[PDB]
């Protein structure tokens, strides 16, 4: 399915496997999350993003 | 190279 | 209203997957 709409126009669109334990997650891998934790600001935060 | 769908810009009379 | 001239060719697909300079094959 991801080689077959690789080359789509109009958007994106993207296959993956269920996680392996539910309600641990949305998928399977990593998740971290970036902290504003000295205020830079949303623009700041974008461009470290 | 990903494939585009090009369209060729013309000038037309609008009111 | 301005930034176009007749016989320009714009980029109507694809827009959020291509970087300025990139090389890209018409349709």
């Amino acid at each position: 399915v991801n080689q077959h709409f690789a080359n789509l126009d109009d958007g994106a669109i993207m296959a993956v496997p269920p996680p392996p334990v539910e309600g641990l997650g949305n998928s399977g891998g990593f998740a971290l999350r970036l902290q504003d934790r000295a205020g830079l600001g949303r623009d700041a935060l974008l461009a470290a993003r | 190279a990903r494939e585009v769908d090009v369209l060729s810009v013309k000038t037309e009379p609008f009111t | 209203s301005e930034g176009l001239q007749a016989g320009d060719k714009v980029i109507t697909s694809s827009l959020a997957a291509i970087r300025p300079g990139a090389k890209v094959i018409p349709r």
